């Protein structure tokens, strides 16, 4: 299974090379939006975004070797998990905003009601990247550990499945250590970065299950359009 | 299943 | 903050001490199998382990630094992934079972009889077994909940207090004899293991909320003030 | 004024 057998380097650059392309919403500053406008403008980029993600998964090392149910249950666990810690990197650089896309940079003044506490979360989850410093071989890391992670808690068959993600879990985390060690941290220093990274992913599951609970709540009133593949995304966790 | 599908491709 | 000038050691010992018992349930000898009654022994545990949890939370090291202010803020974060840990914790020696208390130990076909629960239930069952298969140990599970409790509503004290635990449950690894390399793959098991207690937190909040909507089970005020929290 | 004011205070 190529992903046990890929050295730290060869994992990173895997990952890397599989980054998916960074998309612009519709936003025009010409046009006037209203709350549900501006919604429709991240559900619509998130609905592109998500055919990418895809792609993506499939070459995440040790994915592409589980069935297709397990696929499909991984991706319906984490694809908003995956959207938010994308969100979060590209915000890094600039304090107080969230870029959802290159031409949709928000502060957090049309948040609907309860949305903009999320908002401030993400923006929290943001400038906490921005103190650590956090790097993108790290970044790519991560975020193929939200897609293995997710989701992974009858047959074996199943028991077999769960155990490779495990395994392919453990390389990660080596690749993490990896590249600290490289960076010059001490051993104690490699440990504290591990740890304040993967807490971090407990905030991101958090705020992901707050932002699929305003999704419930949006198709319900719907107004704001959802894709026929949010939909399903959406059945899912329901 | 849309994501089903998509996965095949 | 006396919390930063603990040894691994003294961190181990202070938080096994802070531990609070294990309560029991009502003693009647009925296995619910109802909404109502699994719902009322529920609650009535879980609002006579909140007391206990609230005097826990301040003996770990670092909490009591805080404002009354953000203690608040943190124990209404994670209370119920507090509960939940604790559960899966007395529940890893009865595999398929979880243990509520020792006179009130469920299995999956008693969730299966209230509407979505039994979802929450096998996530329970399924941490638990991984609890188990991964030998965790008093000491680890110790560790675990007070960097739940100072993590989940985090959002530079606390994060130094965190950077402790870590390194205290790194010591606990290394005196247990394992390499380096097993340490930190064991660190970094045991830490996505919260955010799947993170998860099922955010889902049996929802269940608590639908609860106090369908009515039916009284809360008390402490439990509807947690839930009204996450509102 | 919340339950958990009071009961965080000695
Ligand atoms: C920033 C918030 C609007 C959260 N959020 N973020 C996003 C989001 C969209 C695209 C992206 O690249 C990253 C995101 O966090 C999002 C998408 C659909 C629904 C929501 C909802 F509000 F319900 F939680 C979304
Ligand atoms: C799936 C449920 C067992 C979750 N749960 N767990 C508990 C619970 C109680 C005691 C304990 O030690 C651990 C718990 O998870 C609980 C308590 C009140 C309400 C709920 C509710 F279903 F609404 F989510 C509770």
């Amino acid at each position: 299974s190529l992903a046990l057998s890929l050295t730290a380097d060869q994992m990173v650059s895997a990952l890397l090379d599989a980054e998916p392309p960074i998309l612009y919403s519709e936003y025009d500053p010409t046009r006037p939006f209203s709350e549900a406008s501006m919604m429709g403008l991240l559900t619509n980029l998130a609905d592109r975004e998500l055919v990418h993600m895809i792609n993506w998964a499939k070459r995440v090392p040790g994915f592409v070797d589980l069935t297709l149910h397990d696929q499909v249950h991984l991706l319906e666990c984490a694809w908003l998990e995956i959207l938010m810690i994308g969100l979060v990197w590209r915000s890094m650089e600039h304090p107080g905003k969230l870029l959802f896309a290159p031409n949709l940079l928000l502060d957090r003044n049309k948040c609907v009601e309860g949305m903009v506490e999320i908002f401030d979360m993400l923006l929290a989850t943001s400038s906490r990247f921005r103190m650590m410093n956090l790097q993108g071989e790290e970044f790519v890391c991560l975020k193929s550990i939200i897609l293995l992670n997710s989701g992974v808690y009858s047959t074996l068959k199943s028991l077999e499945e769960k155990d490779h993600i495990h395994r392919v879990l453990d390389k990660i985390t080596d690749t993490l250590i990896h590249l600290m060690a490289k960076a010059g941290l001490t051993l104690q220093q490699q440990h504290q970065r591990l740890a304040q990274l993967l807490l971090i992913l407990s905030h991101i599951r958090h705020m992901s299950n707050k932002g699929m609970e305003h999704l419930y709540s949006m198709k319900c009133k719907n107004v704001v359009p959802l894709s026929d593949l949010l939909l399903e995304m959406l059945d899912a966790h329901r | 299943k849309i994501l089903h599908r998509l996965l095949q491709d």
